[PDB]
């Protein structure tokens, strides 16, 4: 038992890196998406914007027309560490991505509200002249 | 020998950031998921918009 | 560019014309411009560093536009003008953001209300320092978040209430909150893990009970001796309340110093710590 | 010593435990992330095409007036 | 601006106009105003936290919406409906929802249409228990997921169907759908990841069997000792499958004693593990 | 409410009005309205699972919405079939996503045109298992991802292209792929650590050289002693130099035995490695 | 069909109508209909990619959209012209996006300003290399996210700013960023975490000062060695002090090299640490 846990705890810091190393591959595929969407929710956001513009204008036409085992296992501990700091990283990226857009999705659904009601109110004095 | 008794809080401080990590994102999910509900119901009124700006297109122009 | 003759023609241009200004129509044209002007102004006066200009600003544009009817994009200024006076020198950024909500509620939308809501109560909070009425919005706030199924910014809201709920002396109606968001948090097994901590804040919140509670929920609590999340909530706990039923002010604060190694403490539970570390001595000396 | 040799035991494994957990939320973060990356690749694609709809009624109601 | 009184002139003029009223144009517009009313007034229902009447109010103003010709913001309502009623303290919350759907569907939007069908059946398994109902939503609802290339969340889906169908004897059926899922997850080398659990819940399943199906299962799945995932799956199968095709009733409840530490058993397993505890038993004075 | 109906109607409408039927104007609203008819159709198509007749029906719908000019919401249509077909019985899905990027490309979109092109590719390989001209795909897609400015999804692609390129001779062609999207992987300290594996797949990728590309290429890469992510990674490429330059299968056999524990080997790394295998054995008995 | 063709015909109609041909309203259509020739020019060289062509074309119909009387969507075609200029062979990358923050900056929009603001200095640096260039933009683009209370993105650029600053021998300078950073960083317990990097740069970074203008910011350092978190900060910079007011450029320059294992050392800390390797030789013989 001495030896089959000073040996196989020893096998879980082994394991305790790709535990960690498989976290920062998952950690990839997230963070290259949340960049990839950063970019992407910028070109939503124009939508929110581009459509916040042309319904000002629509509205105003609508108006006009509408009117050494123990050396090893201790640095096995060294490794998780070094790992540990990525994980800060990833943390970090995931982190400010997502303040950066929760904050973005605000600004989105406010807009995307605002722009909601010009098409109602328009849509129903558009409705009436309608054929 | 101490690393291993020391080094065992160098994860759990992490196991602590991830927790807000699933958080995180999960809290990004809903105000993604209404916006889903929102925005794309958003453009559908604009569906009635574009039906309706065209019909007086073919009236008045 | 200049945002001080801007103002000028701003004011210039919002009345209600007559004459042969008026002729037959004159009104909601003339007040927009305005509101443009005033918002072209605000921004420039944001470029200079003014602040308080932009936020009064943003104050006029946006009440000129309500002269217009069109609650909703003013409202929205309303926001802009909140920004300004919080990243600003002078006050008025809580009369702007409740100048928002007064119009995002009452048309309807509690969704974006609860957003500014949080915002609120946590300028009203860090800043004016008025908890009796952050809380208070914290909470609505919860409720209109719980209404569209936004489960986790509810908690978030209700976690804030709480929290600052046991700094009030208000332990007891702390506990209940955590109960809740504790019942509400585990069919979801992506709060499996975080529904600790939960457990620790309320079995650590006393409302000076002599007696069980803390002990009892540490039971309720769910957990197994290889848990290694669990190890980062009752596990200590337990320890806390034989130190505080044998009012010993000795093993209290020592197992504290020991749990500081494994999960450090943040200023919440020192500051509760703390207290419940004089309520021991507070009963031994007694 | 032993004593040594076994409290070292005991620690180790208390940390080998609070490890595993950590990576099984990783594994449930890669499932989650994903089931909200394709819930976002359509709101890419109902918003800038959205600004095509608009863009379409605000020209058709200039054309409408002069 | 009464909650009451707007029902009751939302009242006065949803109804098809005559006589002098009715003039020269009907009133599509008319039943528009009374849903706009009757929203307007669920809106302070929804203040006072009245929900109830809300939920009611939604009701109506989407009920006439539909006697307008505008399924698409209709069914929006019946889902403001529902989610009054949810968090209300009465029912309705499952006709609403029904409602939204049989609009959702025939419209053509089976994305939303699935999002609140998941909604359904969890409502009316968590809440009526009426899981014979709720399997069947949980399956419909994963197929339209599954046409709309969103893998994610039709396996969602498929993993409540399969789980409730193991908690309700239905074993075999339950295996076969964690085998469906389990093919369509390797096509994805990311999902590579979770696709043990499934091989673990489909040989914990047992249908009564007298073969070696679990055997095979376990036998089926690819793995390599020194990986960690495949080490929380079959290796504990493989030592409870002895346990079992041997007759042995320690080794199995101290080996579900042992995994219980590396891996906490949730609720589900556990139910299942005591039932398999039990096949041994049951077959023990047999 | 009969699809089978709308078919006919929609058909009956869709034609270029001859005689007195047509006059002056033409039916630029007529076969808006058969696209209309044939989307109902497509939609009951779509619940009833008939898919087949769902995607066609889309098909039909869309085709006419080209000949009524608007390529951007007919392409649209394009798409939905596709994702009919997909999930269907019969072909048309690589048809329907060729019809569809014809359209976004040269209507000015390549962002969704990509989005779609990689799908593609995916298609063609996941379904037609055509490499040669899913790679062809993947590539083409990834010039217009690098475009965008999205780095991130262009390497997605490329990813893809080198794997896939390695599988089927392509060794060489693959290296270099990986050497430039690893030299445009550094600029983004977000993927540094993942830079490694990179360098292990391409030292592994041999096109029978004899030099020491591989020998050279793991100098290029920069790693000490105490780094543990490069532990999975040049490290044992150099094991793996040196079992090759000794023909030893032996030596090389057994240090992807070792490999193999501290960080388990997929598919991909497998196939290759036992191609090496075979190129010493081949040198041995050589 | 071909962009050659297009363009061609687009200039034929980009000509400002004057006499009779212009009539009573020579419209901007003409110009806006000539914007969209060359947009769909542009779009099939970025196709073939022509890249040079595609990007040339899209400042065309850009330069007329402005004479279109349009700023916004304007604005945006310049990004187009950017992202096609960027990832091209010729330049002008940096002159579009100049000439589209004029705008959005102008128009009053400055949350995307920023964000196109931080992609120029971007630029200007791993590019151009222009760091006093880039710097004056990390910072302006920072105050403008600070202006819009997002905190996030604001540290995110002054990161940069700070960052490279160092290395422009603006040592002062940076460390009062860092410290600023540090300050708005710890009201968020979200950032306590990464808080640490910036006392450790801060403490590098020195302007020649002799004192403890970082054996002060070291102690102002809440730390408790059992961390590990802070080990990576702190501890070396404790060893790098005491070397230092000892004119050691061995104890230090052993620290760097010791300290390089359980932390690698990035490029910026390998230029700074060999300054002040530097500053302790000239002191030596001096």
């Amino acid at each position: 038992r001495a030896d089959q846990l000073a040996d196989e705890s020893l096998e879980s810091t082994r394991r305790m890196l790709q535990l960690v190393e498989e976290s920062k591959d998952a950690g990839i595929r997230t963070l290259v998406m949340l960049d990839e969407q950063g970019e992407q929710l910028d070109r939503v956001e124009e939508g929110m914007n581009h459509i916040n513009q042309d319904m000002k204008e629509a509205e105003k036409n609508l108006k006009d027309l509408g009117k050494a085992r123990e050396n090893e296992m201790d640095e096995n501990l060294e490794q998780v560490s070094g790992i540990i700091g990525n994980l800060r990283h990833m943390a970090l990226d995931m982190g400010n991505e997502i303040d950066t857009q929760n904050r973005q999705i605000d600004r989105i659904m406010e807009k995307a509200d605002s722009n909601k009601t010009r098409i109602d109110e328009a849509n129903q004095r558009a409705t009436k002249m309608l054929g | 020998n101490r690393r291993l008794q020391q080094t065992q809080a160098q994860v759990d401080e992490v196991v602590d950031i991830m927790r807000v990590n699933v958080d995180k994102v999960l809290e990004r999910d809903q105000k993604l998921s209404e916006l889903d509900d929102r925005a794309d119901a958003l453009q559908a009124g604009a569906s009635q918009f574009e039906t309706s700006a065209a019909k007086l297109k073919r009236k008045y122009w | 560019a200049e945002a001080m003759a801007l103002l000028a023609e701003a004011e210039r241009k919002v009345k209600n014309s007559q004459s042969f200004f008026s002729g037959l129509f004159g009104g909601s044209s003339k007040i927009e411009e305005a509101c443009e002007i005033y918002a072209r102004a605000a921004n420039m006066f944001k470029m200079a560093k003014n602040w308080s200009a932009a936020g009064n600003a943003f104050c006029q544009a946006a009440q000129l536009h309500l002269q217009l009817q069109s609650k909703h994009d003013a409202a929205t200024c309303f926001v802009d003008a909140g920004n300004a006076f919080k990243k600003a020198d002078p006050q008025e950024a809580i009369n702007c953001l409740m100048r928002a909500i007064e119009i995002y509620t009452d048309m309807g939308r509690f969704t974006i209300a609860a957003k500014h809501h949080i915002s609120i109560a946590e300028i009203y909070e860090t800043e004016l320092v008025d908890v009796e009425k952050a809380i208070a919005h914290y909470e609505q706030s919860a409720d209109y978040y719980k209404g569209e199924e936004s489960n986790s910014s509810a908690n978030k809201c209700l976690l804030k209430v709480a929290g600052y709920a046991a700094q009030l002396e208000q332990y007891q109606k702390a506990i209940d909150i955590y109960e809740q968001v504790g019942t509400s948090a585990m069919d979801s097994p992506l709060l499996k893990y975080s529904a600790k901590d939960y457990f620790f804040k309320a079995a650590l919140c006393h409302f000076c009970i002599d007696m069980l509670n803390a002990k009892l929920a540490v039971q309720k609590y769910e957990e197994l001796f290889p848990a290694f999340s669990d190890s980062r909530e009752c596990k200590l706990m337990k320890k806390l309340l034989e130190a505080h039923e044998e009012q010993n002010v000795d093993s209290y604060t020592e197992s504290v110093k020991e749990y500081d190694s494994i999960s450090r403490l943040d200023q919440w539970l020192t500051t509760m710590l703390l207290r419940i570390k004089k309520t021991i001595q507070g009963d031994e000396e007694d | 010593a032993l004593s040594e040799i076994e409290t070292r035991h005991s620690e180790i494994i208390k940390l080998e435990n609070s490890i595993r957990e950590l990576h099984d939320m990783f594994m449930d973060m890669a499932m989650l992330v994903e089931s909200q990356g394709e819930m976002i690749d359509r709101i890419e694609y109902n918003v800038e095409h959205a600004v095509d709809y608009v863009e379409r009624a605000v020209s058709d109601t200039k054309k409408a007036v002069k």
